[PDB]
RNA sequence: AGGACCGAACCGACUAAUGUUGAAAAAUUAGCGGAUGACUUGUGGCUGGGGGUGAAAGGCCAAUCAAACCGGGAGAUAGCU
RNA sequence: AGCGUCGAGUCGGCCUGCGCGGAAGAU
RNA sequence: CACAGGUGGUCAGGUAGAGAAUACCAAGGCGCUUGAGAGAACUCGGGUGAAGGAACUAGGCAAAAUGGUGCCGUAACUUC
RNA sequence: AAUUCCUUGUCGGGUAAGUUCCGACCUGCACGAAUGGCGUAAUGAUGGCCAGGCUGUCUCCACCCGAGACUCAGUGAAAUU
RNA sequence: GAUGUCGGCUCAUCACAUCCUGGGGCUGAAGUAGGUCCCAAGGGUAUGGCUGUUCGCCAUUUAAAGUGGUACGCGAGCUGGGUUUAGAACGUCGUGAGACAGUUCGGUCCCUAUCUGCCGUGGGCGCUGGAGAACUGAGGGGGGCUGCUCCUAGUACGAGAGGACCGGAGUGGACGCAUCACUGGUGUUCGGGUUGUCAUGCCAAUGGCACUGCCCGGUAGCUAAAUGCGGAAGAGAUAAGUGCUGAAAGCAUCUAAGCACGAAACUUGCCCCGAGAUGAGUUCUCCCUGACCCUUUAAGGGUCCUGAAGGAACGUUGAAGACGACGACGUUGAUAGGCCGGGUGUGUAAGCGCAGCGAUGCGUUGAGCUAACCGGUACUAAUGAACCGUGAGGCUUAACCU
């Protein structure tokens, strides 16, 4: 099945109105290092909740 | 859980004998035929045992009048009066459904002496 | 009249002296505490609001905590309402036990049925499946036709299709009251009631009995 | 659980040996017949000299089923075959004078007291 | 419907799942820390820790069961010589899962699963 | 079933 | 010995399902027939369009066949759209 | 008309204006 | 088309097997150029199924079922 | 009857019930003897009918195992208008 | 410059010229059973043999197996048996090519849904300070079927045969809603038997593959064939019909004034949704009681301070679920995994010893293993925080208090 009329840019935007992305609300700060990270995720340096869980 | 456990354990018989599949057992059941109430005996080989506590059951197969009859008794049902193990059998399965296609010398079960 | 709110514990069996096995459902009906009584003047109708169970203090919100404090009762897991018949009166803070069904013979049980999710037409509306063989092509559990060539040239409202099945309010009426154990706060009724184990049930006196 | 086209064995000395159910009597769109239900049958095999002949349309009552019957306590009594007793088409009474094999208590009715009495065992 | 059911299919059949989990358990025992997708680590928790519980008691039958379940004599020896005594006092929590972001080639949630005593 | 040119089935009224 | 039998390679294509903007402008999977013969196959050669070839279906003759393709007569003709 | 009695109208036919029934169908 | 297609010859290991069938392996080669999750309807490819057993359908379509070796034994008809 | 319109001709068999099938009758619309007639063992991925076994073909569907469908990240069409 | 046909399957929807059930008049209506007419559309309204068949005949059921419209409903839902391509044959027609309202054998059914429509599920804003709950009910949807037996009563009726009305119980068929207590199915995540082959050096014991290799059982969940429940009783207004009183018209008359009845039809009564019901409703509870400056000086803007109730986000997850959404938890913690104990299933593990030439048997031993189950346990993962959401909430008019 195919369209009988060409949809409009108005309808295209109305459909795409729900396609907007959502940014991260906030970033946690590690106590020991102080780096920003996602909550419940280890930092880039390898620290989680004040403990060096991994090396690098 | 605990509530249902108590409700079921307050209804379980404490005089149930220990039997295994392949054992010949006789079960006395209350006919309650008409006004009178009498006991009828059903003797046969146990082929299946379901041990679910109060919901426990056992299946007995008997060749009666040339016809095979399988009867499933609820262990703790008041209609069952007495279970007596007439003979012990030696099998290696919990279920003996292969006996449904055997008759005569092929349906014999070796006795468990020890 | 009014009913009670309990929790579904499970199903079991009761053996009677004549050998009959009755499949019963265990319903844990503890004390229901009255939190608010409504009248024809302030509210326009007569009903009582009740609560049951317990709830965590750290999760009871401040408005709910204030409502329960005004009621004078401890916080429960929810709030329900029961219409008051003529000549029936209750006070705020009153505790109602499972003894209310001591003389009740038949009850109606309302619950939330187990959710089946998105279900097809065959499961949801008992539609007949088409032929599995004899040339059938990719149309086995499909609904089939849903209208007419023209007049109306559309699909009627209420057409039986696929969609959400279960997870809805279901009432089963006229269930025999097998037992009322006041000591254990238990109500044993014959048959099955909607919902799974741990769901909240509402048990009322039968209306059609 | 006997439907149309189901083959049954006779449990009486009426002359038949194998019958086929052609109609489950007792209502509209009725599907199955259990123990104690009247059915319309046709005769497929018969002994050379008997009361009934092959190709006769009669009525019968099922006395034994593989599905079995259920007792109030939840017990089930299952047999190894489906058996029926031939009945007269009008009076609905047994044709033979003997019943072979055990029967169940579901036939304990004023209509089938003759079958109950003639049966060897009633389990 | 999957009411009251446990086990992740992980877009694999039973034999592939069993082989993959056996290899991953061997790797985790060998290295004491491995990086993998989060569902894989959560499913690994349910097959590695019972192996340490079995290795807590040393016997020929237990060793043969561990060999039947792992197919690596080095892994069996390590479980019954080091991880066993190390976790003898501990009960239950022999593993830890640390979420470490997302993979580059695909947006797969990754995590580190290690041993608590490491 | 006959297939006409342009891969369309010959299902015309006759 | 057999245009003998069962059955692989090999050669075909009887049924069903999938696909039918396909993995494929004719295929895949499960079955199916012949399988020492009127068999199958590699390389090279010959037959040319009102002609060839055809154990014959108007079948095939470069994904095109009740008259192939290319160029020309040619801007054929069209009381038709 | 009602059951000799009775005590003011009564019985129909015609031509006419407007009304009633006959008159049940499918989104 | 980095396309489930087509394309002639040569070599021919072990175990089981009549076998170049088939199942598992050796030498050798490969995991097929998007992945990660979840475990709705529905579609595709399969496994199992109480009682009945073709009642389905234009039609036993499709499935299900039989299946090897040795021995015993085997009908009408026949151009033997 | 691969031939028969009337026609589901009539009788018999098979089935509880058979416009199909088989065996007969001959009233052959409109068979017929090398555009051959009538039989015929074996053969046939040939047409029609029946029986045993078998079964999800069905009564009447149920559950399970995988590939899509669904969500996330990357690349990124089509008919039609 | 294309509207796909006959029949079959799935799914239906409307009309009443009503097949059954329901209510009545007449009857050449003794009763049972009938005939005809009127009202009534709530529900229900067969399975097979033959045939491509609709139809039809036949067999056996049922209370009944209704009549029609909907592109002779329904092929962007399926089929392709019939009728309509190309092959071939028979009868017949023609000299022939070929052709029969003639028979017979065989013969490709595409489409990823843009809009309306429908089935489910979300985001935004509004409802005039914000927030958490519980409700009311304008409206809408679902359901409404019926057999048989017994009592009344072998009574009424009837010469007999036969055989009731009204009323009251029980048990069934079909349909629908729930649920897994029982009986079963499934249960490629549990246990075991066994064939071929390869590997762990070898014996033993195991693992890979061969459809889960082939099987035998089987937990939880799901589920029917399993078992609980339902159709109502009652009320109001009526249809056909039946009446009371009563004149017009001294009589008569159900009607013109009045009054009483009267059906599965209508409105309620039973179940579910439901305040986007913009007419946006009601009740309970909780939270915010700073300062200054400009102005185009009013439902204005700006700065500093402040950030409450609550929500969102993240993590562990669910008998909730396509994704959202919904539910339970986040250390003051049983949310998930693991661990302990039990239960269930399977069936007497491995090692060792003994008997036997050996296959093998016996003892340790109802042993070992055991998924989703049950009761516990903080061992592991659920981090302190941060984010959104404000600072008493317009005008007019009435009524009270002040
Ligand atoms: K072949
Ligand atoms: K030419
Ligand atoms: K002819
Ligand atoms: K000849
Ligand atoms: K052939
Ligand atoms: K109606
Ligand atoms: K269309
Ligand atoms: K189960
Ligand atoms: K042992
Ligand atoms: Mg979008
Ligand atoms: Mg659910
Ligand atoms: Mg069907
Ligand atoms: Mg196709
Ligand atoms: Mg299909
Ligand atoms: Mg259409
Ligand atoms: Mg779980
Ligand atoms: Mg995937
Ligand atoms: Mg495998
Ligand atoms: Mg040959
Ligand atoms: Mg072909
Ligand atoms: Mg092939
Ligand atoms: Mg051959
Ligand atoms: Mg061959
Ligand atoms: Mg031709
Ligand atoms: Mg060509
Ligand atoms: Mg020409
Ligand atoms: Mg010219
Ligand atoms: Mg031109
Ligand atoms: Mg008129
Ligand atoms: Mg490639
Ligand atoms: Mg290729
Ligand atoms: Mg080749
Ligand atoms: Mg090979
Ligand atoms: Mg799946
Ligand atoms: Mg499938
Ligand atoms: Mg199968
Ligand atoms: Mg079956
Ligand atoms: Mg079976
Ligand atoms: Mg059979
Ligand atoms: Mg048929
Ligand atoms: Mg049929
Ligand atoms: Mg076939
Ligand atoms: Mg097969
Ligand atoms: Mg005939
Ligand atoms: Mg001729
Ligand atoms: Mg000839
Ligand atoms: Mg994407
Ligand atoms: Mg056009
Ligand atoms: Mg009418
Ligand atoms: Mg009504
Ligand atoms: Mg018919
Ligand atoms: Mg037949
Ligand atoms: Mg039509
Ligand atoms: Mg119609
Ligand atoms: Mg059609
Ligand atoms: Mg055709
Ligand atoms: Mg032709
Ligand atoms: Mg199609
Ligand atoms: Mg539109
Ligand atoms: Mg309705
Ligand atoms: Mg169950
Ligand atoms: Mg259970
Ligand atoms: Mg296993
Ligand atoms: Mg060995
Ligand atoms: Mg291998
Ligand atoms: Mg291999
Ligand atoms: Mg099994
Ligand atoms: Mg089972
Ligand atoms: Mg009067
Ligand atoms: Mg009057
Ligand atoms: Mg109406
Ligand atoms: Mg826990
Ligand atoms: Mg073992
Ligand atoms: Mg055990």
């Amino acid at each position: 099945a195919v369209q009988q009329n060409k949809p409009t840019r108005s309808k295209r935007g109305m459909r795409r109105s729900h396609d907007a992305l959502t940014a991260v609300t906030s970033l946690s700060v590690d106590k020991t290092s102080g780096e920003k990270h996602l909550r419940h995720h280890i930092t880039a340096d390898g620290y989680y909740r004040g403990r060096k869980v991994i090396a690098k | 859980s605990n509530i249902i456990k108590q409700l079921e354990q307050e209804q379980m018989k404490q005089d149930v004998p220990s039997f295994r599949p392949g054992d010949t057992v006789e079960v006395k059941v209350w006919v309650v035929e008409g006004s009178k109430k009498r006991l009828q005996a059903f003797e046969g080989v146990v082929i299946a045992i379901r041990n679910r506590g109060l919901h426990s059951a056992f299946t007995v197969r008997k060749i009666s009048n040339g016809e095979g009859v399988e009867r499933v008794f609820q262990t703790h049902s008041p209609v069952v009066d007495s279970i007596s193990v007439k003979r012990r059998g030696a099998v290696r399965k919990a279920k003996l459904y292969y006996l449904r296609e055997r008759t005569g010398k092929a349906a014999r079960i070796k006795e468990r002496l020890n | 009249m009014i009913g009670l709110v309990g929790k579904k514990v499970g199903m079991t069996r009761i053996f009677t002296e004549d050998g009959v096995s009755i499949p019963v459902t265990v319903i844990e009906v503890e004390a229901n505490r009255v939190t608010q009584v409504k009248d024809l003047a302030n509210d326009g109708y007569r009903a009582i609001q009740v609560t049951t169970g317990a709830k965590k203090a750290n999760r009871v919100t401040k408005p709910e905590a204030g409502h329960f404090a005004k009621a004078g009762v401890e916080a429960g897991r929810g709030l329900w309402e029961f219409r008051l018949a003529e000549g029936e009166e209750f006070t705020v803070g009153q505790s109602i036990s499972v003894e209310l069904f001591a003389d009740v013979k038949k009850v109606d049980v309302t619950g939330t049925s187990k959710g089946k999710g998105f279900a097809g037409t065959v499961k949801r509306w008992n539609f007949r499946t088409q032929d599995a063989t004899h040339g059938n092509s990719l149309s086995h559990r499909v609904p089939g036709s849903i209208g007419q060539n023209q007049t109306p040239g559309k699909v009627f409202k209420g057409k039986k299709m696929a969609g959400q099945m279960g997870n809805e309010r279901v009432t089963v009426q006229s269930l025999d009251v097998v037992r009322v154990d006041a000591e254990r706060n238990l109500l044993l009724v014959k048959g099955a009631v909607p919902g799974a184990t741990g769901s909240d049930l509402i048990v009322k006196p039968a209306v059609k009995a | 659980m006997i439907q149309e086209q189901t083959m049954l064995n006779v449990a009486d000395n009426s002359g038949a040996r194998r019958v086929m159910c052609i109609k489950v009597l007792g209502g509209s769109h009725r599907r199955y017949a259990g123990v104690g239900d009247i059915i319309k049958i046709t005769i497929k095999e018969a002994i050379p000299r008997g009361k009934v002949k092959k190709g006769d349309v009669l009525k019968a009552v099922v006395v034994r089923t593989k599905k079995g019957v259920r007792r109030p306590d939840g017990s089930v009594i299952r047999f190894d075959g489906n058996a029926c007793v031939l009945l007269n088409n009008n009076s609905e009474q047994p044709i033979g004078t003997r019943i072979f094999g055990p029967v169940t208590r579901e036939l304990r009715s004023e209509k089938f007291m003759k079958i109950i009495s003639l049966a060897p065992e009633v389990l | 419907m999957r009411h009251r059911k446990s086990g992740r299919q992980l877009n694999r059949n039973s034999s592939h799942r069993q082989a993959m989990f056996r290899n991953m358990a061997g790797s985790l025992v060998r290295h004491e820390i491995i990086k993998t997708t989060l569902p894989k680590a959560k499913e690994l928790r349910r097959v590695v820790e019972p192996l340490i519980t079995l290795a807590k008691t040393d016997s020929v039958a237990n060793r043969r069961l561990a060999f039947a379940r792992t197919r690596d004599n080095e892994i069996v020896a390590k479980l019954f010589n080091e991880l066993g005594p190390r976790f003898a006092s501990r009960a239950g929590g022999y593993t830890r899962i640390l979420k470490c972001g997302f993979r580059a080639g695909d947006n797969a949630p990754m995590a580190y699963i290690e041993l608590v005593d490491r | 079933m006959k297939i006409l040119h342009s891969a369309i089935y010959a299902t015309g009224i006759d």
